[PDB]
């Protein structure tokens, strides 16, 4: 499989790819030794927890031409719920053990 | 010993260079993690040519990269073989060139020589019998020519018994990629001319006019291109790397071919190459090199080599023959063309055998040649600038950041001059 | 330098040199005391110590 | 560590810079509410139009400006809600009324002052901007007066950086507004000596390429900003993917721009084949690039022929290979019926990017493998200044609507400097034509 | 590497493109939608099909013609017909008012709009091609719009092109049966137009292939399909040689090099052997002896005109089938011993012969047999002298009185336009005499 | 060694081509593969007067294909020993020919003639010692004609002593195979009689006549006249390849047949030749043999060749045979008729022997001679030439591509004179 490496003996347009977006020279090592062994550590869930308002009213008379036309893309719905960083929702929880 | 380092300038420069270490890599047995594998003593008998040995048994190259805008630093260490590249010597602006001769050679350039020229010196300080350099800059980008020609303008500087050898890229005038492309292509050879000891003029034109006749491939790429020209580089230093019968360093080179001080512009070429259709029905045998090595077509330049005469050319051959027929052919080539050599420079062709062939092949040979064909590229050159200078269009993009329009003149008497003085000695006899 | 070389008649290789050893204000800045003051025109330009 | 940061004026500003946003939106995955997907890594071609905010979300580097606050709220109430900054979408609290005068002079200055702060912070962020998109409408007031006013100061504060300008004048014969000819002709002088690069996008001109490719005889202004949203997105694609040969936006007013003067040229795009019979032509290199030069697509309403060509830098994106270009563009040349000009013997600007065209849903557009942007400065302009020049003359003639200018503080007597400048341009034009 | 464009202009060149574009789908295997027929399974089609067609990359097949029209009804019909999805939505182009007979109409006032469109259409068909033969037009002369359109194309593709042949199967009334009442008006215009700007033109009148289907096909009511159907068969002879191997190729250039004498003598009529219903082709031998003594039969030329009233300057005909060349040489040369067929004298070797080893195709539904051997004929001759100074006495017992002029004055064209119509005819006549006489 | 390339020109000259190294490829035993499977080494002791070598023992032709349209030559290849030539030999135009001499000689022939003439030069000096050349073209065609002619036109200006062979084609009136012939025929011979050295004229006649009286057989096609002439150009050439009693190449075939410098125009034939109902009952020896191949109706030109005087003829034996009954047959012949031969040259027919006749047969014989019956051909062509050009009728053509009037008047004052003198040694006597 070592071909012989001789001008024209090997195609290099990558027909087959698909993305071409270009890695910066900045993360270059973070996607080689920095995020190997590390994690943003989670979204864990919690156990007791005890739903968005209403957004019961959308007409379709009344239908605004500037929304209309610009629906949701690449969402299923049009969520609502204020996204928050990892730290931000799991404020001031803890775990304890005696050993 | 005497080995070299490389400096790359410019886009140009950096895409050129992704290949030619890929291949110089490939002859060499060196993987792309640095830990060798060849077959032979052969392949690590000169290693020092274009590596240094560094604890850890991968090789680092003696390349400095250099280039007013980040992007082309980046994509050349995403790819294959990017990561040879040795993150020291990286050295980046944040601003670009965008074609501005004044951009990339008074403005952003000025600026940077402190750490760049800082770089080289150490590196070179690192050989232990410096021979020289190579550098790939673009005169039709601004940057490259821009920040290229001060280093090599200060390289010269300091370094007064080093050869220095430069490939460059001049626009071919069918086929256009940028406006400014006339004036840059002026201001970065005038000062080539006067630092240079050897510069290598190609031909973006030929090259498709070679892919396209010669490979017969149907879709190439700047990497195909790219992959013809990193050949070449390696073709002219081969020998030195190599034992060989007749040893033929970078500087014999200069020997040969150089008649006069000024006219230090040579053309060359690679070949066999062979096509999709035709790799099996060519023959194999020293004719076939000769016959290939004078053709019009194969020279990588836009120059026709016969509507001038050669005033000197090399050939070296590169594997194993009969010595016999590499003498004797070109003894064939002098004698039945003898109207397109001049004649007061009897037996003007140099030879030389290198015992190492190229991965996969027989017989190889790279040619190059110092022909008069070349004052065709200088006058269109010449000729586009008085075009657009007689209007001052464009002017002002480098009036305003530092220039007076005087030098633009001096430019081009000097220019002229050397298209004159070129040509003085074809109408020359004894 | 370009239209300077001109203006005094000299050639316009040196100019430039010339313009580098003059610049070198540190070299004779750096050391103590030798205060300056560099005007040539409009314009002047004093120095303490530091 | 390049950044461009972009700056709208005004409601064809606004929903221009609407739609557009979508485009960058799907082109990088960014999701509506602000958070990508992705999952590798790297990537960060994002960063162009995005910054970091450290761990997590992402924002686009916009201001959003206007007077009247109604056009505002709607994106504010929309689906993009979680995306943008709440405290960068200035509102105020009356509008212009397309009394120029009243944009720059009255109501203007209590706005100026906010909106320099935000172009402050944003740009304090970022590392090697290399300019602003300034995107706005003349044929209005209230967008021209902050639209002028914000040019200006553009220049004074940072200087050399570059500065790009999409405008859209009004139609030869097609107009929304009656009071265009006043503030058509005087924000001229003011762009004319403060943006490096600035673009036509006539309106009319698009009506025609969409009604005689797509077949939509019922087409709506959303639609005119799809293919608006196109054109910008070839010209800067360069900066934010690999390919075989990039081009940077510093690196248009070098070759597009012959004096400071002249700085106004043509757009055109292609291909727009519908998908209901886009897949009866091969889409070759070779025919695609020849729709560019026809003088049916051209973007704004003037025939190129009736003068000669300048410069045209033309960039390229999809599988499209160096060496299908470099034949086409010689047959440019060939022809017969298209010409350079005198002392201009090379004037392409050549760029390929690989990164093929993105398909918007609920779109128009078909997929297609290749396609080429041209921005051309060609002598055919004179016909936008040519036909402005009488409408102003002529509605001047006995004072009509001129005492709504007088008594809100602007000087009678400007007017008299600004019709000048439409003068000393309109001479260059023709004078530079000229064989030598 | 060899390719035709085909012009197709008017009512009648519609209903003509029409048939010869289902010959030309047929012959190659292609079925109406424009694909290759489905199960196929042979593998590896040669491509002769480039001469007509153009591949799209995958699938399907892109003829290279464009239809003209001012009223849309033939290409409304043509767009719901079966071939809908065969021909490019946008190469159909169609107006919206008909030229209503009237020359002026279609080259003055609305044929002016129609021919920036088709002139852009050509130019984007013709980059495709890479070795463009010619161009081919089909029009009918003795119609408004027809005549109008030809014209005004013929004339800016001989400035925008230059040099590229062009060959026109144009349609003169016949001279006694006519559907319209102002032919002669707009056909002498017409001719006047092409007379200078076409390289080769064929009479094709259509009582003369009237009178072919009765006496041969056994047809007591024929209609113009049957006519289109003939006209197609003859395109299909005349351009088989490009894509079909034979023993002696010929070439569409080579045609109006050795058919025409001096550049004002181009016309010619045609004629083609054999035509004959199945139910006497059972009888016959049809050897080459034979069709080609068949195809000089005065009977059976395509034009209403008798070859027997004057001299031939250069006849040319290309056979197609499994002909050997000893067989057309013993033909020929009992041809050239006949007395009753004679030539002039300045043209010793009057003969130029194409071989090929295709045969004629069998479109179903048709009238035609399915033979072996076949000729097209295409000669010069004196004779057609004749149908012009008919038509210059047809259109004189008009003009005498300026019958019908005001709605050729009313638009647009001057009084003075059939004055110098009626000088060229004239000269015609006076060139058509002198070539003719013994030196 | 003395080996020779070939060139062909129009479909006439592209036919022969297929059909002409089909029967030279097996002669020698050479395969559609082109392996080489020969039996014994008299089919290899002279392999290379017709063949190169390559890596893997494939031996390719000397093969020059040149045409304006390429449909013609689209079909050659597609055939049996369709695999032989290689690409790099191959030309083709865009436009076309037209049989317009014009477009094929000034204007469209003018800007292809630079690639056959550097490929018609990348063979010849490869070669050993180029012997000479053998051109096949058509008269009767435009690219024929046009193209044709003026390659043999500029060959002879850079090569001083090449010897030529032409094989043409002449259009006999009763077959018109174009109307333009005539004009095309005289202009033809004008540029040949300045440059060609021998010509053998064959007249499609004798090819139609050939397969009907000769051969006998029902349905001919191009293939069998291909065939036959293709018989008669191995027939010369083989002499210089097999062992034999005489060697004789071609040119010793040229000191002995053309008797004045420039009345070298041959006649050519072949025997023995029977049907398939007929070729039982005669009696296969050379005294049979002869006296085919004086016969008029056999041979392969329309000019009857017993209205003329023989001045010189070569007679070529092919298989073995006794010195005896071969010349003993010749000197019967030569006393016998004497009234048909002149006077002032004795003994002149040429013999001579080779000792390898064609597979599958015992004997036959090939003949060439200079007969004043060729004068027919000329005057006939003579007179139709100035019965078009007193009214003018398609002179226009040739004038509308640079041409003028003045070169037809010289043209058809030279072929009328060039028949003036070829009959005037008719009437001579010693
Ligand atoms: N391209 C494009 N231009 C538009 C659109 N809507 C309005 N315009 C342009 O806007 C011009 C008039 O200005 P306005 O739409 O009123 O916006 P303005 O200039 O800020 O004035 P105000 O509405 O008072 O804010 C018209 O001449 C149009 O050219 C649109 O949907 N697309
Ligand atoms: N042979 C033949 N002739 C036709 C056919 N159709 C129409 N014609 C001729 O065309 C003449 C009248 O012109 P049309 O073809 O009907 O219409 P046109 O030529 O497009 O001109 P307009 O009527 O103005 O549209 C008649 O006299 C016919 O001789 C046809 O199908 N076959
Ligand atoms: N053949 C070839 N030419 C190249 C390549 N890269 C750049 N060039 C040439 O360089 C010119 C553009 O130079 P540019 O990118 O502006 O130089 P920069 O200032 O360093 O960015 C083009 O005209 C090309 O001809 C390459 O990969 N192959
Ligand atoms: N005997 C014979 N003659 C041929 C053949 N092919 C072409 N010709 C001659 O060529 C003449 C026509 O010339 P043309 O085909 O136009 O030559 P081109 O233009 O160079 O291709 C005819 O008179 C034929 O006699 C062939 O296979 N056999
Ligand atoms: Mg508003």
């Amino acid at each position: 499989s070592g071909f012989p490496k001789l001008p024209g003996f090997v195609p290099t347009q990558p027909i087959e790819q698909t993305s071409f977006k270009r890695v910066s020279a900045a993360k270059q090592e973070y996607n080689r030794d920095y995020l190997h062994k590390n994690v943003p550590p989670v979204v864990y869930p919690l156990p007791r927890q005890v739903p968005p308002s209403q957004k019961g009213m959308f007409n379709p008379n009344y239908m605004s031409t500037t929304h209309d036309t610009y629906r949701p893309v690449n969402c299923p719905n049009d969520v609502t719920e204020l996204y928050q960083p990892t730290w931000v929702k799991m404020d001031r929880q803890v775990l304890r053990f005696n050993a | 010993m005497r080995e070299i380092v490389h400096i790359q300038g410019g886009q140009c420069g950096n895409q050129i260079g992704a290949k030619f270490w890929e291949v110089i890599s490939d002859e060499h047995g060196i993987d792309p993690t640095g830990t060798y594998h060849g077959d032979s003593d052969l392949q690590l008998e000169r290693i020092n040519v274009y590596y240094n040995e560094a604890t850890g048994g991968r090789y680092v190259p003696r390349a400095i990269l250099m280039d007013l805008e980040p992007g082309t630093m980046d994509s050349v260490r995403a790819g294959p073989f990017g990561q040879l590249f040795r993150p020291d010597n990286f050295v980046f602006g944040q601003t670009g060139a965008g074609n501005n001769w004044a951009k990339g050679h008074y403005t952003e350039g000025a600026e940077l020589i402190d750490s760049v020229l800082d770089v080289v010196r150490k590196e070179a300080e690192g050989c232990d019998c410096l021979q020289g350099f190579q550098i790939t800059h673009s005169l039709g980008g601004g940057t490259g020519s821009g920040m290229g020609t001060l280093l090599i303008s200060k390289v010269r500087e300091e370094y007064p018994d080093r050869i220095m050898e430069t490939f460059s890229v001049v626009p071919s005038p069918k086929v256009s990629d940028t406006v400014v492309e006339p004036y840059n292509a002026t201001l970065s050879v005038h000062q080539l001319v006067e630092n240079a000891d050897e510069c290598m003029v190609i031909d973006n034109e030929a090259l498709y006019d070679i892919c396209f006749r010669t490979l017969k491939l149907t879709t190439p790429t700047y990497g195909d291109l790219n992959h013809l020209v990193s050949a070449a580089m390696s073709g002219v230093t081969c020998c030195l790397r190599f034992p060989g019968q007749l040893n033929s360093d970078l500087r014999k080179l200069a020997v040969n071919l150089i008649p006069f001080p000024r006219l230090h512009f040579f053309m060359i070429g690679f070949a066999p190459l062979t096509s999709r259709g035709s790799q099996q029905y060519r023959a194999l045998t020293v004719p076939e090199l000769t016959q290939q090595m004078f053709d019009a077509k194969n020279m990588m330049c836009a120059a026709d080599p016969r509507h001038g005469r050669y005033l000197t050319a090399s050939a070296l051959f590169r594997g194993r023959m009969s010595t016999k027929e590499v003498d004797e052919q070109m003894l064939n080539v002098q004698n039945k063309n003898s109207s397109y050599f001049v004649e007061w420079i009897p037996n003007n062709i140099k030879s030389s055998i290198c015992d190492i062939p190229p991965k996969g092949l027989k017989m190889a040979v790279t040619f190059v040649g110092n022909s008069t064909a070349i004052q065709e590229m200088f006058k269109r050159v010449a000729e586009q600038f008085t075009a657009m200078f007689r209007r001052k269009a464009f002017l002002h993009w480098y009036t305003g950041e530092g220039m007076d329009e005087m030098e633009f003149t001096e430019a081009e008497s000097n220019m002229n001059d050397l298209v004159s003085e070129y040509q003085q000695y074809q109408d020359a006899t004894a | 330098a370009g239209p300077i070389a001109a203006s005094c008649y000299l050639g316009k290789d040196v100019v430039s040199s010339a313009h580098n050893a003059f610049i070198q204000a540190v070299s004779d800045l750096t050391t103590l005391g030798h205060g300056l003051n560099i005007d040539f025109g409009f314009v002047k330009v004093y120095v303490q110590d530091r | 560590m390049r950044e461009v940061i972009s700056i709208h004026v005004g409601q064809g500003g606004i929903q221009v810079g609407n739609a557009c946003w979508e485009l960058f939106c799907l082109e990088h995955g960014i999701q509506p509410d602000g958070q990508m997907p992705s999952d590798g890594g790297g990537d960060d071609a994002f960063n162009t139009f995005f910054s970091e905010t450290g761990a997590g979300k992402h924002v686009p580097r916009a201001v959003f400006l206007d007077l009247e606050p109604t056009v505002i709220d709607e994106v504010r109430t929309g689906t993009y809600r979680q995306l943008f900054h709440p405290e960068q979408l200035i509102s105020g609290k009356e509008d212009a009324a397309n009394n120029f005068a009243r944009g720059h002079y009255t109501i203007g200055k209590e706005i100026v002052d906010l909106c320099l702060d935000r172009i402050r912070k944003l740009a304090d962020n970022c590392t090697g901007l290399q300019g602003f998109l300034v995107f706005n409408s003349v044929g209005g007031g209230t967008g021209s007066g902050l639209g002028s006013l914000l040019l200006e100061r553009l220049s004074v504060d940072y200087g050399k950086k570059s500065k790009l300008g999409f405008t859209i004048y009004p139609s030869p014969q097609v107009s929304t507004a009656v009071v265009e000819p006043y503030n058509s002709i005087l924000s001229t002088h003011s762009l004319l000596e403060h943006t490096d690069v600035a673009v036509m996008l006539d309106n009319e001109a698009i009506y025609d390429i969409c009604r005689r490719n797509l077949d939509i005889e019922r087409p709506t202004y959303t639609n005119l900003n799809r293919l608006i949203a196109q054109v910008i997105s070839s010209l800067t694609a360069s900066l934010r993917f690999d390919g075989a040969l990039n081009v940077d936006i510093t690196e248009f007013q070098t070759n597009l721009v012959p004096y400071p003067r002249i700085h106004f040229m043509l757009s055109s795009y292609a291909p727009i084949i519908s998908a209901e019979k886009a897949y009866h032509e091969q889409l070759s290199v070779a025919e695609i690039t020849n729709s560019a030069f026809e003088p049916a697509n051209m973007m704004a309403k003037c025939d190129p022929r009736h003068g000669k060509y300048m410069a045209c830098s033309m960039m390229y994106r999809g599988d499209v290979v160096p060496k299908d270009v470099n034949a086409s563009i010689a047959t440019i040349k060939t022809k017969r019926t298209i010409q350079f000009v005198d002392w201009c013997p090379t004037g392409f600007k050549v760029g390929i990017n690989y990164q093929p065209p993105t398909v918007v849903p609920g779109g128009d557009l078909a997929k297609v493998m290749r396609a080429v942007c041209m921005i051309s400065n060609s002598t055919a302009i004179a016909e936008v200044f040519s036909r402005l020049d009488h409408k102003f003359d002529l509605m001047y003639a006995k004072r009509a609507f001129v005492h709504w200018y007088v008594g809100e503080g602007m000087e009678e007597g400007e007017f008299s400097e600004a019709r000048e400048d439409l003068a000393a341009l309109e001479k260059d034009y023709e004078e530079v034509g000229i064989e030598t």
